[PDB]
C-alpha cells in the first residue's frame, strides 16, 4: 500500500536514443525490494531488474537500474525496436505488502 | 540368501548348473564357500486355490553375474520392432507367477 | 529439488599423466618382508587419467562410463567432493548406487534413483555465522524399493595451510563392491604426486547390481545475492578430481619388515619390469635373461559357427504323444539344425539334468558332431540306473550306457499323461 | 503305471543325449552369434567348438575329403577350416619364440636390450604384434639401433666395428656390454 | 523448458463462484513461494495474495478482502485459488507467476527479495 | 584355525583388518588370540635338527 509514483507516465522518442525513468516511494526501502518489468501489450510481464542494480538471467546489457532510499531509476543504453513497452516497478518485503507501480511507456516519435 | 522356487530347480542351485533360476534369477558363482539348505513348505507357501505372491524372472538378455541382483520389469523384446513399453504380440512382462 | 546448471558446452577432456599412483592391497593378510605377485583389475602405471574440475563459471560434473574399475583422487582443502553415484541407466528403471557424505554421517543406499541432470549437495550458511550450516540434498528426485542401507562415521574430511589427497579405487567383483583408499598431504605439487602410495581396505558391500555409467557429487556454497534456480549462486572453491580406468593385469608388489607396500613392478610397462617378474626379485643381476611372455592381453572375441539359422525338428520328441518302450528304445538322428534349450526349459521343467563329459554350463556355446537322441519311459526308482556305472534292472536287462559315455540325461515327470485310470 | 501310484512308481521319461565330439564337421550347434573374423590379431577365438587365443593366419594346406579339419603331429590343432569362409586358417600364437633381455645390475643403471631370437627384422614389429604390447613396449619394438643377427633382431643396442671381450653372451657372434655416456654396446 | 498453465477462464453468471488453478511443467514446483498477479483493462497491474513452502504464512492485498484462498497441492503439480464473490472488477487478467526465494533463501539471516521469474500464458475473468 | 605346535609370545604388530599372519612361505606364522589382544607366534614342535 506504499505510494508509488512513476513520472514520466508517456515518453516519446526515436529508436537509439537514450530513455530515462523515474519510480519514487512514499517511505524508506532498504535498497533491495525494487524490481523492474517490461510488458507488452497482450501478454504476460517479463523481468528484467531484480533487486538494485542487479540484472536478470537472459537480459541484455543495455538495460541498467540504480537508485537508493526513495529515488530509483531505469536506465537504458540503446532503444531497441522490440523494447518499446509499458514498464512497471514493484517493491516487496517478507511481511511488506506487494505494490505495482501506476506504470510509464515508450513510444515511438 | 532367503527365496522360494519350486522343486525342479532346487537342483539348480548349485556352482555351474544351468536352468531358469541359475540362468535368469539367483547364479551361483563357481569358487563358491558355502551351504544350501531347502526344505518343504507345501504348508506354508502354497495357499487354496492358488498363490501367486511369487515371481521368477522368465526371459533376460543376458546370463547372470554371480551374487547380482536385478528387478527390473522393462518389457521383454521377442520380435525386431520395440514394444514401446506395451504389451502385445512378442512383447511380455519378464516376471511370471509360479501358481 | 532440482538445478539444471547448464554448461553451454563440455570443455574438451584435459589428459594428464598418472605418475604410478594407485595400488591396493589385494588381501586381509599380514605378509612382512615377503614379495607376493597377484593378477588383479588394476589401474596400469602412468595412464592417461582425466584433469576435470569444478568451477572455472561453469559447474562440469559429466557421466563417465565404469567399464571395470575407477581410480578416483580429488585435491581440495575444502572438502567440496563429497560422494559417488554408480548405475547402468541412472533414470529409475534399475538399481543405482547412492554414496553421499555429510558432516555428521556417511549414507550408502541401493534403490532406484530418479537422478537430476546435474547432482550437487547444497551448503547454506547464516549470514555472518559460518558456523550455522544446513545443507539439502539436490541428488535424487525420489528414491524407491532401497535394499542396502548403512550409515557410518564420516569418510576422514576436512573441517600451516595444506591440501589433502583422497584417493578411492572402486571395484565390482562378484557382487561385491570393494572400496580402497589413503589420504596423504600436498605440498609445492599442481598435479598428481609423485611416489608410491598404498590403498587399504575400508568396505566391502554386497550391492549385486549392474554399474555402467558413474557420476560425481560436489557440495556447492550457496550465494543468496542471485537467485538460487539459476546456475549462479552455488559458487565454491577450484578442485580439481582424477578418473582412471582399470585394466587387467599382473603386479608384483614389495612388502617392507614392517608390512605396508612400498614398491610395485608391473610386468607390462617395461621389458626390464618383465624380467623382474621371472626373477620374481626387484634387484636384477648383468646377463641375458629369458622371460616368460605373458605381456600380450585378449583385446577382443571373435565367434564363428556355420550358417544352419533353422530350429531344430525336434519332432517334438519332448512333446511326442507316445514314447519308446524300454525293452526297444527308439534312436532318432539329428542333423543340421541349431540346438536351442531356452525353448525347452521354458516349455517343461526338468527334474534330472545330468552331463557327464560335457557341463550342463557353456553346454549351449559348444558345438556337437553328431546327435543321436534315446528315448524311453520308466519309472522313478528306476531313473537313478540310467546313469553309467550303475547297474538294475534296465541297465543290465533293457538299456546299457558305456563306461566312457559323453553327453546328457533328461528326465522329466510324466504322470498327467502318461497314466491311464484302471 | 497307475495314476495314484507313488512317485517312484509315476512314470517319469528319460531321453538321452549321446553326442561325438570335434572328430568330424558339426551338422548341429549352439545358439551363440556369429561375429566376422579379423585376421593376423590376437584375439579370443570359437572355431567350430573350440576357444583359444591368439592369432589367426591364412594357408594353403590341402586336406582329406572325410576331415577338413586337421591334426598336428603333436596332435595339436594344426589347422582347423573357418565355417563361413572355406578358406584354410591356422591358429598361430601371439607369443613367438621366447624373447631376451640384456641388462646391467639394477645397481649400475636400468637400461635394457631384447632380441628377439630367430625372427628377421622388417617382421619383428607383426611377430610381437607391437600395435597390442604397451607403449613403452612398443618404442623397445621399433628403433635407430636394431641390428640384424644370426640369432635374431637386438634392439635397444648400438653396434661398434671395434672388437670387445664378450660380458654379455647374445650368441650367433654377438656380445653386449655397458660402457661409455654409459649405454649399452653390442 | 518451464511453462505455467492457466485454466478455469471464460464469461460465467457474475458472483458467488469462479475457479481459478495454475499448473506447472516439471517437479520444481514446490518449495518456490508463489504470488497471484491480476492485470487490469486499463489499470495496470494488482496483486492477489502470497503463499509460502509450506503455507503456514499467508498474506492477501488491500483491494479485496475474504474473498481469496489460496492453496497448494503438491502431487498434483497444480496451485489453487477460489474467489467468494465477483464484484464489479471484470474482464481481469489474471496471471500466477513463480518466485525463486525458496524456504532456506528467507530462512538465512540475509533480508533480499529476487524477481517474478516465469509467468503463466493468462487467462480471462469477467 | 586347528593345529598343534608351540604357542609363544610375539611383538609383531598387527593390522586391525588382518586378523591372521603368513610368513614368506605364505605359511601361518603369527596369529591374534580371539580374547585378548596379544599377538602370538606359532613355532614348529619339533626342529627336527636332532
Ligand atoms: C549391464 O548393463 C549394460 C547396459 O548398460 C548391458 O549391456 C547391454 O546389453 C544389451 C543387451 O541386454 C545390449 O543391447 C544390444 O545391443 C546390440 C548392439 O550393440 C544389439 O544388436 C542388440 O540387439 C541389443 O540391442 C547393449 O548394447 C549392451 N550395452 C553395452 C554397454 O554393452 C549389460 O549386459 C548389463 N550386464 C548385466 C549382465 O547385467
Ligand atoms: C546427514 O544425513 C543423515 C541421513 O539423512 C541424517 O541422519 C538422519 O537425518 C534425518 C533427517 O534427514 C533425521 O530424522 C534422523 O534422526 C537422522 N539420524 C541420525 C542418525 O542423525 C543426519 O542428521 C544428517 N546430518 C546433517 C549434517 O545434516
Ligand atoms: C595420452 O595422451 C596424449 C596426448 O593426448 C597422447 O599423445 C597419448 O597417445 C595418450 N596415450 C598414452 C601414451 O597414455
Ligand atoms: C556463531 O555460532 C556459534 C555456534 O552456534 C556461537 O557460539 C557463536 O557465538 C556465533 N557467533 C555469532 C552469533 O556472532
Ligand atoms: C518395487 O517393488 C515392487 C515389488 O514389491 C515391484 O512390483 C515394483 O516393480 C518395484 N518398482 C519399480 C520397478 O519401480
Ligand atoms: C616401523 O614402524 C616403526 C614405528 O612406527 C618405525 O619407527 C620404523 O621406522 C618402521 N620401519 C619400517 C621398516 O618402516
Ligand atoms: C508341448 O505341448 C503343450 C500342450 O500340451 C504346449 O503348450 C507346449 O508349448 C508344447 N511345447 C513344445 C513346443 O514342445
Ligand atoms: C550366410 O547367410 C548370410 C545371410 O544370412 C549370407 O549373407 C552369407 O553370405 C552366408 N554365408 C555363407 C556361409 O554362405
Ligand atoms: C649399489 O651397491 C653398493 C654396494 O656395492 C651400494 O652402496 C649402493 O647404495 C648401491 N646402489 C644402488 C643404486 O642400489
Ligand atoms: C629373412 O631372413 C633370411 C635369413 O637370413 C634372409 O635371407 C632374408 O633376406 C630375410 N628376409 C627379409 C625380408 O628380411
Ligand atoms: C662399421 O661397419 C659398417 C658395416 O656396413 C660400416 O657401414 C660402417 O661405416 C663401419 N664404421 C666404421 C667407423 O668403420
Ligand atoms: C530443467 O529442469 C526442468 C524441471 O524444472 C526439466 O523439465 C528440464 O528438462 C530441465 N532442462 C535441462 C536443460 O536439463
Ligand atoms: C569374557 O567375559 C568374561 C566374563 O565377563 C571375562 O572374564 C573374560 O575376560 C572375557 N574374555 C575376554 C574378552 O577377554
Amino acid at each position: 500500500e506504499i505510494v508509488l509514483t512513476q513520472s514520466p507516465g508517456i515518453l516519446s522518442l526515436s529508436p537509439g536514443e537514450r530513455a530515462t525513468l523515474s519510480c519514487r516511494a512514499s517511505q524508506s526501502v532498504s535498497s533491495s525490494y525494487l524490481a523492474w518489468y517490461q510488458q507488452k501489450p497482450g501478454q504476460a510481464p517479463r523481468l528484467l531488474i531484480y533487486g538494485a542494480s542487479s540484472r536478470a538471467t537472459g537480459i541484455p546489457d543495455r538495460f541498467s537500474g540504480s537508485g537508493s532510499g526513495t529515488d530509483f531509476t531505469l536506465t537504458i543504453s540503446r532503444l531497441e525496436p522490440e523494447d518499446f513497452a509499458v514498464y512497471y516497478c514493484q517493491q516487496y518485503g517478507s511481511s511488506g505488502a506487494l505494490t505495482f507501480g501506476g506504470g510509464t511507456k515508450v513510444e515511438i516519435k | 540368501d532367503s527365496f522360494v522356487i519350486r522343486g525342479d530347480e532346487v537342483r539348480q542351485i548349485a556352482p555351474g548348473q544351468t536352468g531358469k533360476i541359475a540362468d535368469y534369477n539367483y547364479k551361483l558363482p563357481d569358487d563358491f564357500t558355502g551351504c544350501v539348505i531347502a526344505w518343504n513348505s507345501n504348508n506354508l507357501d502354497s495357499k487354496v486355490g492358488g498363490n501367486y505372491n511369487y515371481l521368477y524372472r522368465l526371459f533376460r538378455k543376458s546370463n547372470l553375474k554371480p551374487f547380482e541382483r536385478d528387478i527390473s520389469t522393462e518389457i521383454y523384446q521377442a520380435g525386431s520392432t520395440p514394444c514401446n513399453g506395451v504389451e502385445g504380440f512378442n512383447c511380455y512382462f519378464p516376471l511370471q507367477s509360479y501358481g | 529439488q532440482c538445478v539444471n546448471l547448464t554448461t553451454r558446452t563440455q570443455l574438451p577432456p584435459a589428459y594428464t599423466n598418472s605418475f604410478t599412483r594407485g595400488v591396493y592391497y589385494p588381501d586381509k593378510v599380514f605378509r612382512s618382508s615377503v614379495l607376493h605377485s597377484t593378477q588383479d583389475l588394476f589401474l596400469p602405471f602412468f595412464s592417461n587419467v582425466t584433469w576435470f574440475h569444478a568451477i572455472h563459471k561453469r559447474f562440469d560434473n559429466p557421466v563417465l562410463p565404469f567399464n571395470d574399475g575407477v581410480y578416483f583422487a580429488s585435491t581440495e582443502k575444502s572438502n567440496i567432493i563429497r560422494g559417488w553415484i554408480f548405475g547402468t541407466t541412472l533414470d529409475s528403471k534399475t538399481q543405482s548406487l547412492l554414496i553421499v557424505n555429510n558432516a555428521t554421517n556417511v549414507v550408502i543406499k541401493v534403490c532406484e534413483f530418479q537422478f537430476c541432470n546435474d547432482p550437487f549437495l547444497g551448503v547454506y550458511y547464516h549470514k555472518n555465522n559460518k558456523s550455522w550450516m544446513e545443507s539439502e540434498f539436490r541428488v535424487y528426485s525420489s528414491a524407491n524399493n532401497c535394499t542396502f542401507e548403512y550409515v557410518s562415521q564420516p569418510f576422514l574430511m576436512d573441517l600451516g595451510n595444506f591440501k589433502n589427497l583422497r584417493e578411492f579405487v572402486f571395484k565390482n567383483i562378484d557382487g561385491y563392491f570393494k572400496i580402497y583408499s589413503k589420504h596423504t598431504p600436498i605440498n609445492l605439487v599442481r598435479d598428481l604426486p609423485q611416489g608410491f602410495s598404498a590403498l587399504e581396505p575400508l568396505v566391502d558391500l554386497p550391492i549385486g547390481i549392474n554399474i555402467t555409467r558413474f557420476q560425481t557429487l560436489l557440495a556447492l556454497h550457496r550465494s543468496y545475492l542471485t537467485p538460487g534456480d539459476s546456475s549462479s549462486g552455488w559458487t565454491a572453491g577450484a578442485a580439481a578430481y582424477y578418473v582412471g580406468y582399470l585394466q587387467p593385469r599382473t603386479f608384483l608388489l614389495k612388502y617392507n619388515e614392517n608390512g605396508t607396500i612400498t614398491d610395485a613392478v608391473d610386468c607390462a610397462l617395461d621389458p626390464l619390469s618383465e624380467t623382474k617378474c621371472t626373477l620374481k626379485s626387484f634387484t636384477v643381476e648383468k646377463g641375458i635373461y629369458q622371460t616368460s611372455n605373458f605381456r600380450v592381453q585378449p583385446t577382443e572375441s571373435i565367434v564363428r559357427f556355420p550358417n544352419i539359422t533353422n530350429l531344430c525338428p525336434f519332432g517334438e520328441v519332448f512333446n511326442a504323444t507316445r514314447f519308446a518302450s524300454v525293452y526297444a528304445w527308439n534312436r532318432k538322428r539329428i542333423s543340421n539344425c541349431v540346438a536351442d534349450y531356452s525353448v525347452l526349459y521354458n516349455s517343461a521343467s526338468f527334474s534330472t539334468f545330468k552331463c557327464y563329459g560335457v557341463s550342463p554350463t557353456k553346454l549351449n556355446d559348444l558345438c556337437f558332431t553328431n546327435v543321436y537322441a534315446d528315448s524311453f519311459v520308466i519309472r522313478g526308482d528306476e531313473v537313478r540306473q540310467i546313469a553309467p556305472g550303475q547297474t538294475g534292472k534296465i541297465a543290465d536287462y533293457n538299456y546299457k550306457l558305456p563306461d566312457d559315455f559323453t553327453g546328457c540325461v533328461i528326465a522329466w515327470n510324466s504322470n498327467n499323461l502318461d497314466s491311464k485310470v484302471g | 503305471f497307475q495314476p495314484t501310484n507313488g512317485v517312484g512308481y509315476q512314470p517319469y521319461r528319460v531321453v538321452v543325449l549321446s553326442f561325438e565330439l570335434l572328430h568330424a564337421p558339426a551338422t548341429v550347434c549352439g545358439p551363440k552369434k556369429s561375429t566376422n573374423l579379423v585376421k593376423n590379431k590376437c584375439v579370443n577365438f570359437n572355431f567350430n567348438g573350440l576357444t583359444g587365443t591368439g592369432v589367426l593366419t591364412e594357408s594353403n594346406k590341402k586336406f582329406l575329403p572325410f576331415q577338413q579339419f586337421g591334426r598336428d603331429i603333436a596332435d595339436t590343432t594344426d589347422a582347423v577350416r573357418d565355417p563361413q569362409t572355406l578358406e584354410i586358417l591356422d591358429i598361430t600364437p601371439c607369443s613367438f619364440g621366447g624373447v631376451s633381455v640384456i641388462t646391467p645390475g639394477t645397481n649400475t643403471s636400468n637400461q635394457v636390450a631384447v632380441l628377439y631370437q630367430d625372427v628377421n627384422c622388417t617382421e619383428v614389429p607383426v611377430a610381437i604384434h607391437a600395435d597390442q604390447l604397451t607403449p613403452t613396449w612398443r618404442v623397445y619394438s621399433t628403433g635407430s639401433n636394431v641390428f640384424q643377427t644370426r640369432a635374431g633382431c637386438l634392439i635397444g643396442a648400438e653396434h661398434v666395428n671395434n672388437s670387445y671381450e664378450c660380458d654379455i653372451p647374445i650368441g650367433a657372434g654377438i656380445c653386449a656390454s655397458y660402457q661409455t655416456s654409459q649405454s649399452i654396446i653390442a | 523448458q518451464v511453462q505455467l498453465v492457466e485454466s478455469g477462464g471464460g464469461v460465467v453468471q457474475p458472483g458467488r463462484s469462479l475457479r481459478l488453478s495454475c499448473a506447472a511443467s516439471g517437479l520444481t514446483f514446490s518449495s518456490y513461494v508463489m504470488h497471484w498477479v491480476r492485470q487490469a483493462p486499463g489499470k495496470g497491474l494488482d496483486w492477489v495474495g502470497v503463499i509460502w513452502y509450506d503455507g503456514s504464512k499467508k498474506y492477501y492485498a488491500d483491494s479485496v478482502k475474504g474473498r481469496f484462498t489460496i492453496s497448494r497441492d503438491n502431487s498434483k503439480n497444480t496451485l489453487y485459488l477460489q474467489m467468494n464473490s465477483l464484484r464489479a472488477e471484470d474482464t481481469a487478467v489474471y496471471y500466477c507467476a513463480r518466485d525463486p526465494r525458496d524456504y532456506y533463501d528467507f530462512w538465512s539471516g540475509y533480508d533480499y527479495y529476487y524477481g517474478l521469474d516465469v509467468w503463466g500464458q493468462g487467462t480471462t475473468v469477467t
